[PDB]
Parts: C-alpha cells; structure tokens; sequence
C-alpha cells in the first residue's frame, strides 16, 4: 500500500525418516567334558 | 477479435506494470463495449 508490495519466499530443511529396528546378541556356547588321568 | 485480443494483452501488461509501481490502475470502457457487441455478434454468427 505504502511500502511496496512484499514478495513471498519458501525454504524447508531436510527431514530424515524415523525407523524402528531391533537386533539381538546371544550368549556364546560352552562345552563340558570329563576325562580321566592316565598312567 | 484478434485486434481487441492483442489490445487486451497490452492492457494486461499495462496493469502489471501499474500494479508493480503502485499507481492507480487506468481503466478503459471502449474495450468492454467492443467485447459485448462482438460477443453477441459472434455468438449469432457462429450459430448461423
């Protein structure tokens, strides 16, 4: 009107996506033997 | 038709510049009179 007409603008940022992923470890295995003593 | 059409587009860029500079938009009635008369004329002649 008195200040001349303004000018529209646009800006947007980069929005990464949210993912839900779940993984597992495991208890390592073990061995259990029995032996006798030789002569 | 072509004549008042190019007149109309000239008037359009006129209004563009006038609104850019914020002046009072100049208004013209003879183009409207032309448009109405040739509108009825062209509708009847196209139907014919």
């Amino acid at each position: 009107r008195n200040k001349f007409n303004y000018n529209t603008r646009e800006c947007q940022t980069i929005n990464p996506s949210i993912r839900e992923r779940g993984v597992s470890t495991e208890p390592p295995p073990s061995d259990t033997i029995c032996g006798n003593i030789t002569q | 038709e072509d004549e008042y059409d190019v007149k109309y587009q000239m008037y359009k860029i006129n209004a563009r510049g006038e609104n850019l500079f914020g002046l009072q938009n100049q208004k013209y009635p003879e183009l409207e009179k032309t448009d109405a008369e040739i509108k009825n004329l062209n509708k009847l002649y196209n139907l014919y």
